[PDB]
């Protein structure tokens, strides 16, 4: 059970995890001359952007609920992907994520991880409320879960995890491209996707065209005083794509 | 260190939650301490080298502990980072700490010039960096501390020009007998 | 990428591995980095000085040194970097007068290559400066510098650069054994004048035609002893090539 | 990772092992009619001394500092290996050469091993000295080194062992055919070699053809109360041959 | 007389001109494979950066005494262009370069335009002095000649422009690729050149590989009340490649 992978100028391996399935089998790939909306030879910055990124340290304990991203704009400030996102009005790309999560043969817990698309987060309010762009788009920051006091919470998503945050049942969630971070099972667990949409090409910045989950089906634990462990994901877009060129997003 | 192996070595803290830098260094061949290994030798004996550079690092610690850690390398005209992302910003490895005992990887020839000068005066070829890409797990009451050796020698693609009688070494006086 | 290097081989080797790269005509000769490039250049070898004594001309005005590569630092660790060497020599000299008079006028000396065995001369009238078939050789004052190629020497396969042990009675430990070639040899063959001078020669070598055996790791501090390893000097420390920086954080 | 090894008549294994690089990668072997010196037909004692014998246990700390043979000395007590070096003038031998050094999963340090040539040892003090021949010769006993009081100083060879005890530097010591024990990596090391000289076949006792160095790289440390481990090290001789024979060697 | 041009995405014409002499002859072109030194496969942002830029309006006036500008720093702000330069160790580019000085009928005078290498600036001040980096490096803002006060006079570069800032007589300067703007001949000039340098591609921001000079060499006049007319320079970059990639350089 060993994996390494390789993207545009950058590596990742694991030596304890079973491979991704490839989200519905279709490995990622360019629009089609048969597909296609957008005029122009599109920009493919290949290599230099088609290789890993990574978000900044989450970590856990049994106490901990969740934590979730939505793409591309939890990755608008990697480099090259980022700005080349910002200063274009549309794109696409798919991803490959690997999340990162060694214990010790001592430890137990486990986190579902799933893939997601659009996910449409319902408020935390009751009545006529909708989700505020800050929060939809926390960037490369994200959104772990907490029990308090998060501020403007007419325009915050709902907390509520187990209903996928959208008044759906967790444990269902497994009909989306999954995998389990278990931590007798493996040390790290991967997936990869192309692009989707209902639309060839996507308004990056407007439009979270993919998003990605993780939750702690089962307590971390050990008896070790390192009674919390890291989370970090990194990933590569796949076969990024960006169409009409002008300034840069605000 | 010095006086001892231990300036071979390098210790590390499994107590810490954080992204930061564990070490850094010069890629200049013959600057400190560089210099001081035989590759660094053999380019102090010489003026002009050129070819990328082979690295290599044992996770030295319990066989019963796991991390995963950043190698990276700086392309010069900048300063050494001073966050872990800006060492992903350059061209790096993270290290699967696996059953096998090594990671080896390779500062990329990105000089100029299909040579540079071996040693340096107001002058830089970039900087090697480290960094706990994850925190260092030992299991309990595993000894609260790990050790890392690094290793370095010439790639493939690597190669020297003008022997020179080395800057590293120096005779005071008569040798006597 | 991964590997074990405490199997001795040496690590991961491929640099394409880990670099996306483009093709490149890497093409740098390594000719420079021969043997017979490294080893061959010539350097200063030792220091014939002497003073031309007036009040017996006849017994002081010559000298002797035992032949070795052990005196002259950069020489030296050109070849304490393997077991054993093996090369045909260059063997170059500059003979060089200084004047403690006036004048010097015409002046001739005379080298004799001592192999062990042979008559040292004890005198500069010693009948041992006759040389049926030592090989002895002659400069004087506006001649070029005397040059000779000596072929490799030793009754082994190469020099030893390094020795462990003894001759059979268990004394001189290391090269002290080995490397008996005996001497270098050298005499004002001009009869005795009036000016006191200094003749100096600085001998030179390249080795040529070579082969090593088994590389060995740099000499890391001052040289101390000639044929023995000795580095600890008296009232001294051990400060090596390896200088020390305030963090490791920092370049 | 497994070998299992086999000479003249008795057979070493380890399961946790990379197998040794053969030293230049020139297979033992014996001399030739080409090279040779020695006029006789010479000695070979063949499975009866080509067989493996094993030195008293040394045994290790973090306060250790490091230890060396130097051979055929080192072996000179081995039976008929021992007596048939000191009954002839002259012989060769390469060697086999495996430390044994197994810890616990919860142990770390480790060691470099470097088979090393004539590894010609300074002196302890400064000025005109030589090593004495009590302690280049230390036979089996070796040589472990020291903080403090060896007599004879004067006589003695330096403890500065990371100086590799003739003022090199260590860590470019991987200049020859080495390994490292690190117990993560493994639970034994080994290393094979021809003869070598610049001699087709030398006087036994009067010259170290060869010499091995085990050096404390790394501190041994567990948190168990076994703070320390034996390790002892195994050699057979290889081809080994023998010329000159009369009396026995004082 | 007449001409259209077009790179990467923009383009470009003057209908009074006569065609560009192409420097050397030698048409733009990437590295080859044969006279590299650069490892990797290189950055080529293609048609978003083998685009035309332009510059800030200068104008000028029977008074004025010469511009000039320095690449790839001239350039340093032009998006693509200016950060895949800022954020690479290494690169190279050629330029098409277009200056445009549309006068009437009704006006005469003229500039010679001169492209340049190295063209190592004199100093001002005389003895123990070099250029700074600020001077040496304006950016797109450039260096127009001017009469008096500018500061810092011991790192200013000379404003003796008929000394073509360098010791060297004028009108020899036709040694170069060169053309006039000269109001009856034409309305504008232009000239393209490949990349150049010892080394088969350079260090941008620490080397000027090109330079650009424009002086005037007839006054300008006119009767008319529009006493002055701007002059403006478009620029694009030719096969421009950038190798060495890591963060943006300050």
């Amino acid at each position: 059970r060993i994996i390494q992978i390789t993207r545009g100028d950058s590596t990742i391996t694991s030596q304890d995890v079973a491979n991704a399935i490839v989200a519905y089998g279709v490995w990622p790939h360019y629009l089609s001359s048969k597909d296609a909306s957008a005029i122009d030879k599109p920009s493919q910055p290949d290599t230099s952007s088609n290789r890993f990124y990574t978000l900044r340290s989450v970590t856990w304990s049994s106490s901990s609920k969740g934590w979730w991203w939505k793409l591309p704009d939890a990755l608008k400030d990697m480099g090259i992907f980022g700005e080349n996102m910002f200063y274009h009005y549309l794109g696409r790309s798919g991803y490959t994520i690997h999340v990162q999560c060694n214990a010790s043969k001592f430890h137990q817990g486990t986190l579902i991880v799933a893939l997601i698309p659009e996910h449409q987060i319902a408020s935390a309010l009751h009545g006529n409320v909708n989700v505020g762009y800050n929060y939809t788009h926390p960037g490369e920051t994200g959104r772990e879960v907490k029990a308090e006091t998060r501020l403007n919470p007419d325009l915050q998503p709902t907390e509520e995890y187990w209903l996928n945050f959208d008044g759906t049942l967790l444990g269902n969630i497994t009909i989306f491209p999954h995998q389990f971070i278990n931590l007798r099972s493996n040390n790290s667990a991967t997936i990869i996707a192309p692009y989707v949409n209902a639309v060839p090409m996507d308004s990056m910045r407007s439009h979270n065209n993919w998003s990605l989950v993780i939750i702690p089906i089962c307590p971390l634990e050990t008896s070790s005083a390192i009674n919390t462990i890291p989370i970090t994901i990194s990933i590569s877009p796949m076969c990024a794509e960006f169409s009409g060129a002008r300034a840069k997003r605000q | 260190y010095i006086n001892s192996e231990n300036m071979y070595s390098v210790v590390l803290q499994s107590s810490i939650n954080a992204p930061d830098k564990i070490f850094s260094i010069r890629t200049d061949v013959a600057s400190q301490p560089l210099a001081t290994t035989l590759i660094g030798e053999i380019s102090s004996y010489f003026t002009h080298w050129t070819g990328s550079l082979r690295f290599s690092f044992m996770f030295c610690g319990t066989a019963n502990t796991t991390v995963k850690l950043l190698l990276a390398y700086t392309p010069p005209g900048i300063a050494e980072p001073t966050t872990r992302k800006d060492a992903m910003l350059g061209t790096h490895v993270i290290w699967d700490v696996g059953l096998q005992s090594t990671i080896s990887m390779v500062v990329p020839w990105i000089s100029a010039s299909h040579y540079r000068n071996t040693s340096p005066g107001r002058s830089t070829s970039g900087y090697i960096t480290c960094w706990y890409q994850t925190r260092l797990v030992i299991p309990p009451q595993t000894p609260p501390t790990a050790r890392l050796l690094c290793f370095v020698s010439g790639c493939k693609d690597f190669c020297l020009r003008m022997a020179r009688d080395t800057n590293l070494h120096l005779q005071s006086g008569a040798i006597a007998q | 990428a991964l590997d074990a290097a405490e199997t001795g081989h040496t690590s991961s080797v491929q640099p394409e591995d880990v670099i996306e790269t483009r093709y490149v005509q890497t093409s740098q000769t390594r000719d420079e980095m021969s043997l017979e490039s490294f080893l061959g250049r010539s350097g200063c070898i030792h220091e014939s000085k002497l003073e031309v004594t007036l009040a017996n001309y006849n017994k002081e005005n010559f000298t002797v040194w035992a032949i070795n590569l052990q005196e002259m630092a950069q020489i030296r660790r050109k070849f304490e970097l393997f077991t054993y060497t093996r090369f045909d020599s260059e063997i170059t000299l500059v003979p060089c007068i200084s004047a403690l008079s006036q004048d010097i006028g015409h002046i001739t000396m005379q080298y004799m290559y001592v192999p062990p065995g042979a008559p040292v001369p004890n005198s500069r009238d010693d009948y041992a400066w006759q040389s049926g078939t030592n090989a002895s050789v002659f400069w004087q004052h506006g001649q070029a510098y005397p040059r000779f190629s000596l072929p490799f020497l030793s009754v082994a396969s190469a020099y030893y650069m390094f020795y462990d042990g003894y001759d059979e009675q268990d004394q001189n430990y290391g090269t002290a054994n080995t490397n008996n070639m005996g001497s270098l040899c050298s005499r004002i063959v001009t009869e005795k004048h009036i000016h006191k001078v200094h003749i100096m020669t600085r001998i030179y070598h390249k080795a040529k035609h070579v082969k090593a055996w088994c590389p060995r790791p740099p000499r890391a501090l001052e040289y101390t002893r000639a044929h023995r390893t000795n580095f600890k000097i008296e009232d001294r420390s051990i400060q090596t090539a390896i200088v020390t920086r305030p963090i490791i954080t920092t370049a």
